[PDB]
């Protein structure tokens, strides 16, 4: 019965009379008995929402905000707070300089977001993200925990809400949370917000330049698995955009160590990050190589077996580390001394898919650059399998599988053979698989790289008299004559050589 | 240029007790 009265009183002009009622009203909502009475009365909820909104008293706000907070623990409560436009008003309390009001506000908003349909869209219209992000400078970690979780529910599956967070300086703020705080629950909710934004094609660099890479890597060995995993997935999504950032040295040592974790998923993520973090970046290549990188990546392939989800990123990483940097030879070389060859060469066999076979053809290409690798690669049965894949690849291009064009395969294999043919023993085998007729036909490719390695393989081979007549007798002379004139010095250099030895 | 190629990853994906002690 009191409800209809206070409702009246809250709509009074004498503000003194109003705050008086919000106090009482807020004392009635403590007991579920009187609480229901309130939820059940639209004039009571509106009343309150309108008072908290319009009020200018630092306690009428407290009590009004306090009241609808205690109303949001139940289903019928949330609807009443929603149907009376209470969200725009709660977003308005997010600017209060009074913590209580603030606290009561982010909690009620969190509740509506979690259970009230229409809440998410309402908070965005009311400009909730911008305000929420402004509140990331607060020093109360629990407040930050609920605030950050709000951003995660609003941003999830919403690029717009994502672009607004980003445009409000959000990234650099969450990233600073990861540098300063040790409260696991905060770190978690934040990490989850960074995770959702790292898939966005605008947020990534914002997160990378603010130092997100180094700050997600700070908690890689914290005890919390959920924290670790989230930090890893986020680091993986950011990795293709982090290839040129300095200071990755420590995150590199940690990632290596994690390959030896007990969680395949952790190992999988880590092999992913090392794979991307090693692309075209010499500083990173050497760091991986310095802290046990090769042996660890190699051990990862072995441990993984058929799991392409692991072998692939890991094999790509070995590929990156074995080229274009001062110690590429030291790497190429180290993969043998750590017993990698057996499992590498084995990966070209079934049931390996093309994505992996391609990447593995590249590692092999690179590993053959090292003379001490020729005999080993041969004795593991590389030439025969490299030779039949090329054949399957060549025939397709005459007969874009799995995202892998067969011409790239045609080039790599023939590329690896061009290199392996630097040994006399290897040469015998290559000839022995009647390949000369196939490389010759490879002279007629519209692609230069292909002509180069075909010419290239044929130059090595032709230094053997008989094999030289084999090529000549194959019709090589004609096409080579044209290749003689290419602008691609490589193709012309090798063009001119076969003819000479021929 | 751009030798080594990248792999693209886009894995997008208990506060009740936190909230009660934040108000009380």
């Amino acid at each position: 019965r009191a409800i209809p009265e206070l409702t009246k009183l809250l709509n009074d002009e004498d503000q003194v009379v109003v705050n008086k009622a919000a106090v009482m009203v807020h004392q009635l909502s403590k007991k579920e008995a009187s609480r229901h009475a309130i939820m059940r009365s639209p004039q009571m909820v509106s009343a309150i929402v309108r008072t908290m909104q319009n009020t200018n008293d630092v306690e009428t706000a407290r009590c009004t905000a306090g009241t609808l907070h205690n109303l949001s623990h139940h289903r019928e409560g949330l609807l009443a707070i929603f149907k009376s436009g209470g969200i725009p008003a709660l977003v308005k309390m997010l600017g209060s300089p009074v913590d209580s009001v603030l606290f009561y506000a982010i909690t009620t908003l969190h509740n509506l977001l979690l259970h009230q349909e229409g809440a998410k869209m309402a908070v965005r219209l009311a400009g909730g993200l911008q305000k929420m992000v402004a509140l990331l400078n607060k020093t109360n970690v629990k407040f930050l925990a609920i605030t950050t979780d709000c951003l995660q529910i609003l941003a999830y599956g919403n690029q717009e809400s994502k672009l607004i967070i980003l445009a409000s300086g959000g990234p650099q703020a969450l990233v600073n949370i990861m540098r300063t705080y040790t409260y696991e629950k905060l770190l978690w909710t934040t990490s989850r917000v960074l995770k959702v934004l790292s898939v966005c094609s605008s947020n990534k660099p914002a997160i990378v330049e603010a130092g997100g890479m180094q700050a997600l890597g700070l908690h890689l060995t914290d005890p919390s698995q959920r924290l670790v995993q989230n930090c890893l997935w986020t680091l993986r999504n950011l990795s293709d955009a982090a290839t040129k950032q300095e200071g990755m040295e420590g995150l590199l040592g940690t990632l290596v160590q994690l390959l030896g974790s007990d969680d395949i998923n952790v190992v999988t993520c880590a092999a992913g990050i090392l794979s991307n973090l090693t692309c075209n970046n010499y500083k990173n290549k050497m760091m991986v190589c310095q802290v046990g990188g090769i042996e660890a990546l190699v051990r990862t392939v072995l441990r993984a077996g058929d799991r392409e989800d692991i072998t692939e990123p890991a094999i790509c990483a070995l590929r990156h580390l074995t080229s274009r940097h001062q110690e590429a030879e030291m790497a190429q070389n180290a993969v043998r001394l750590h017993y990698g060859l057996p499992v590498v060469v084995k990966l070209l066999h079934p049931p390996s898919h093309w994505p992996l076979i391609k990447a593995t053809v590249g590692l092999i290409r690179n590993l053959a650059l090292c003379p001490a690798n020729h005999a080993p690669l041969r004795e593991q049965g590389a030439i025969p399998r490299l030779v039949q894949l090329l054949v399957r690849a060549h025939q397709d291009t005459q007969r874009f599988v799995e995202g892998v064009r067969m011409e790239e395969i045609v080039e790599g294999c023939t590329g690896a053979l061009h290199i392996l043919a630097r040994d006399v023993h290897n040469r015998i085998v290559i000839r022995g698989l009647n390949t000369i007729p196939l490389f010759v036909q490879l002279l007629y490719s519209p692609i230069e790289n292909i002509q180069r390695v075909a010419a290239g393989v044929l130059c090595e081979l032709a230094q053997d008299k008989e094999a030289a007549e084999a090529i000549e007798a194959e019709g090589a002379t004609a096409p080579l004559t044209e290749l003689l004139h290419s602008r691609n010095e490589g193709v012309a250099t090798y063009a001119a050589a076969v003819l000479f030895r021929m | 240029g751009a030798n080594d190629e990248l792999i693209s990853f886009k894995d997008e994906g208990d506060l009740a007790d936190v909230k009660s002690s934040l108000v009380n």
